């Protein structure tokens, strides 16, 4: 169980990074129907250290966004 | 500057006047760990605290185990003096473990609490004399008065050379002990003598022929 | 203030300056609320009596040679005769039961007459002791010091005669002819692993 | 209003784009109730990617 | 001043010259502080004082011939005598009595803040009327102090070596220098 959550929290680490990275750019819908290859490998060899860089975005309050969000009409 | 990787470029946060001003600062962080500089302070005081501790404990091993070689201070092995020492001990372990764990957790609770506010353990009356001398030396991971007893930090001409040295040889430390008990597992001899064995023989005394560190061959 | 409970700490808000023992400790924002906070304080004033009280009763019974607290019980558990300072008591177990229950209904519906009045004095300071407004905050200061010790005591005994089955005097006596092996990590039962 | 090619954040709740932000076209100097003409990036449930408020609807954030 | 104490050295800013024997040796900037410094005097002075009776007792003992310092508690950790009169009276008993006894001292001395020199009644031969040749006595005093204070250090590891009394470790080295001393001890360096 241990092994598997090491590796799933890699995954989608490593998915959340692309996803902001590829978000601040000029064609977010291209980047994400074509994959920047370099971008691609960078953000994966980066993803190793993915429990401590999250635990620091946490002890920092960043991972987590305020109260922004698209919104239905009651709440 | 000096980098570990020549024609590779340099972190993007690795390159700021705290970093390069830090130590022993090369531009090697290629999980760049440190683009937050909160975060890079904190590895900082950790690195520093694992140096101390790892050269400590490195002389700890070798000298004993180095003279045991010489007839006299004839030591048990390192990974054994545990089980020697609790046959001659006096107390039970279980105690002997808790009082050491009291006592280091009181210090360990000076540390962090300075390191969470620096000018925290100057506070006047909080003890009879400590806060005098309990100040931070302006460098978080230094402190002063007794340490540094023999007034070495007076002299700033070896301020940085100091620095540097210890941060060398902390790492260096490090790496030791680390093969160490990687040999330890792999032969399960004494230090010093898988080192006798690679020297009597370079060219088949290594983990390319220990049949375990390279197993498909 | 009684003291930075905690050297380099931060004081909290809702914790006025001038009060007896006010070492500004709760880290965990408890009484931030004026209401809550009086009722902290009555409480544990009214603690740090009743636990005085106890450890007085408990070191009184054992050191005389009685038993130690948990022996009294064992006379009415089971058949037997409560007895006091070796004068026997020639009474009925529910006898003093519903007696010392109507005692404590009658004095603590007192106490919940008036509202909150702590420090009555007068009548019941009739040896005038806080007849001073600063050395009175002396006393009181003092005062809430030994409560919290005796609560603190209190769970002493309670923690080592649960792990030992054993009068506090006979811990104290036992880790005076050996520390070394007669402490909770040497009782074995306050850690799991040893 | 704020001048053209200006962003502000949509608050109607009805609005496909509430709590969102989105860029100002233009804005009426006439008086019309909905002076406000906001762009988008993000097409609602039927392929829009401009709406129309009146002033207070949005705050230039 | 009394003295540099470290001939060339410098002398320490928070160390006011007039002062019973200010040496001005404090290298590693301790008192640098007001309140901590006065603390600094009164534990030195009283420290002193202390010392200086523990050696009279010591000797006293010792050279009448009543075995040393490490030789009273005997009695008791298995009769109280005293200078060969006995003690017909209990060992709780006079715990709990010097008990009182320093705990009716001490809490006199701090019931008033610092007074070290309360002289008056505590001075009931009034040698300190003076001014300037009090100051001579108050230096004097410390230095006293501080020798004792050494003296008892001396005691304690000299007999935690030999298990001697100070009296037999100084025959000895009366006897033989060479053969009694710290060195032919063999147990103050390893290698030896
Ligand atoms: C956390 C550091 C640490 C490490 C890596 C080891 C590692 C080891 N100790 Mg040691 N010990 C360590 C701290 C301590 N040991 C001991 C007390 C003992 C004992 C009593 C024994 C060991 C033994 C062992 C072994 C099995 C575990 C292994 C060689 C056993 C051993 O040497 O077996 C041959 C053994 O008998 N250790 C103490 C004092 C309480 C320690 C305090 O930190
Ligand atoms: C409710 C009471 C209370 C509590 C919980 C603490 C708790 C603490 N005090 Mg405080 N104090 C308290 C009352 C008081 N303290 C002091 C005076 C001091 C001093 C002088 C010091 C402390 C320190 C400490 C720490 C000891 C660390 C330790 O041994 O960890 C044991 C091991 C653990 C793993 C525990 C981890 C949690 C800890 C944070 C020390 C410290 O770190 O100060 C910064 C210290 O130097 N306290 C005063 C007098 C004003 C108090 C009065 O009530
Ligand atoms: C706490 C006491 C104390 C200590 C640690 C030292 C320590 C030292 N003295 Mg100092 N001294 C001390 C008190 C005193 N010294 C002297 C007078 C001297 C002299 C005359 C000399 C030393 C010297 C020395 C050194 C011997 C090696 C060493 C640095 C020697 C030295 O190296 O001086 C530079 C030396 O020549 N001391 C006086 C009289 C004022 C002292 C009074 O307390
Ligand atoms: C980078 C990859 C990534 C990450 C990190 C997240 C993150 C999340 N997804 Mg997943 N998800 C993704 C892509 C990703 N998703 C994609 C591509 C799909 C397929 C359409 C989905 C569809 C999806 C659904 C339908 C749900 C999640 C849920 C979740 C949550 C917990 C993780 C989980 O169980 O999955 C969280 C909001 C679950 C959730 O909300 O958990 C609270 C949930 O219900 N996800
Ligand atoms: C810095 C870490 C460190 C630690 C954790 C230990 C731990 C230990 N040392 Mg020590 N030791 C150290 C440094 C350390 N030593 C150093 C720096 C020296 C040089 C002075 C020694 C020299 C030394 C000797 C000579 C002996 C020990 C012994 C011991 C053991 C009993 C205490 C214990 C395993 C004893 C031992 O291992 O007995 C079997 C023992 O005889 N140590
Ligand atoms: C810190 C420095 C350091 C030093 C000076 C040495 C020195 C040595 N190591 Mg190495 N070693 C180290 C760290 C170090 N090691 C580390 C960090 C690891 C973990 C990967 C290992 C793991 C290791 C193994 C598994 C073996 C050696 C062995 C040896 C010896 C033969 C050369 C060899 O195979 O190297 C590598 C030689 C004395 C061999 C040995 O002990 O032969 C008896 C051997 O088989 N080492
Ligand atoms: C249930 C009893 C009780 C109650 C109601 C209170 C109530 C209060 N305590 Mg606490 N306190 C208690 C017992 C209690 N205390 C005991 C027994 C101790 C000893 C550990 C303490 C030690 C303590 C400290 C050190 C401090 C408080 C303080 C306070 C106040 C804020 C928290 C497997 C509040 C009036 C703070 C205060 O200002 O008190 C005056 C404060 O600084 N308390
Ligand atoms: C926590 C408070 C408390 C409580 C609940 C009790 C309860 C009891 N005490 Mg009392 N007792 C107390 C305080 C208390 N005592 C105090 C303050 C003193 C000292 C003045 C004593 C000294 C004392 C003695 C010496 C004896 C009792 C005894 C008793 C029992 C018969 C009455 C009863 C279980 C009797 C007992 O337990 O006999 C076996 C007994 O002999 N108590
Ligand atoms: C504050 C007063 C106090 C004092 C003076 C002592 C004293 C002692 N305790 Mg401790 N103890 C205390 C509070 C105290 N305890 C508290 C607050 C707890 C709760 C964790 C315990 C729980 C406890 C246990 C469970 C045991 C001791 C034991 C002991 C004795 C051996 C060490 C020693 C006489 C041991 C004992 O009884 O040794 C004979 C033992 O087993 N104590």
């Amino acid at each position: 169980t241990f092994g598997f959550l090491y590796v799933a929290g890699y995954i989608g680490y490593v998915g959340r990074q692309y996803l902001i990275a590829v978000k601040g750019e000029a064609k977010p819908t291209d980047k994400e129907i074509i994959i920047d290859v370099p971008l691609a490998t960078k953000l994966a060899w980066q993803g190793a250290g993915w429990p401590l860089a999250a635990v620091q975005e946490l002890q920092r309050g960043t991972l987590l966004e305020k109260e922004e969000n698209i919104t239905v009409s009651p709440r | 500057r000096q980098s570990w990787l020549p024609g590779s470029q340099i972190p993007a946060h690795l390159d700021t006047p705290a970093a390069q001003a830090l130590a022993g600062n090369f531009g090697f962080d290629p999980l760049g760990l440190g683009k937050d500089p909160v975060a890079l302070r904190w590895y900082q005081q950790a690195e520093l605290i694992h140096c101390r501790t790892a050269m400590a404990g490195v002389a700890g091993i070798l000298i004993p185990g180095l003279l045991t070689k010489a007839g006299a201070l004839n030591v048990p092995e390192w990974y054994d003096a545990g089980k020697v020492a609790i046959e001659n001990s006096f107390a039970p372990w279980g105690s002997l473990l808790a009082v050491q764990l009291f006592l280091c957790g009181f210090v360990e609770a000076k540390r962090w609490q300075d390191i969470r506010k620096p000018g925290s353990q100057g506070e006047p009356g909080s003890f009879l004399g400590f806060e005098a001398s309990l100040k931070g030396t302006s460098e978080l991971g230094y402190p002063g008065g007794p340490f540094d007893p023999l007034g070495l930090s007076k002299e700033a001409d070896k301020w940085a050379d100091w620095k540097l040295k210890e941060v060398k040889n902390g790492r260096l430390a490090m790496l030791a002990f680390l093969g160490f008990v990687a040999q330890k597992y792999a032969t399960g001899a004494g230090p010093v003598d898988n080192l006798a064995a690679h020297l009597k023989d370079p060219w088949h005394v290594n983990y390319a022929t220990n049949g375990v560190s390279l197993p498909f061959l | 203030k009684a003291g930075n409970w905690l050297p380099g700490s931060d004081a909290p808000a809702w914790l006025p300056d001038d009060l007896p023992g006010n070492y500004g400790f709760d880290p965990l924002s408890l009484g931030k609320e004026p209401a809550s906070l009086k009722r902290f304080t009555e409480s544990e004033v009214i603690h740090g009596r009743w636990a005085m009280l106890g450890v007085a009763g408990s070191l009184a019974v054992e050191l005389l040679g009685y038993g130690n607290w948990y022996d009294a019980p064992l006379w009415a558990v089971n058949g037997g005769k409560a007895t006091w300072f070796g004068i026997e008591v020639p009474f009925d177990l529910n006898a003093l039961l519903a007696f010392e229950f109507v005692a404590m209904a009658a004095a603590e519906g007192q106490r919940g007459d008036a509202g909150g009045v702590v420090y009555p004095g007068g009548a019941f300071d009739p040896l005038g002791f806080a007849k001073d407004s600063s050395k009175s905050g002396e006393l009181k200061l003092k005062e809430i010091k030994n409560g919290r010790l005796a609560m603190v005591a209190f769970l002493g005994f309670v923690a080592q005669h649960a792990a030992t089955g054993k009068g506090p005097i006979a811990a104290l006596g036992e880790h005076l002819a050996n520390p070394w092996g007669a402490n909770f990590a040497t009782n074995g039962i306050s850690v799991p692993f040893f | 209003g704020p001048k053209r090619g200006s962003l502000v954040k949509i608050l109607r709740p009805e609005s496909y784009w509430f709590n969102q932000v989105g860029k100002v076209v233009s804005v009426d100097q006439s008086g019309v109730r909905y002076p406000v003409v906001v762009r988008f990036e993000n097409q609602n449930y039927a392929g829009v990617t401009t709406n129309n408020y009146a002033l207070d609807e949005v705050v230039a954030a």
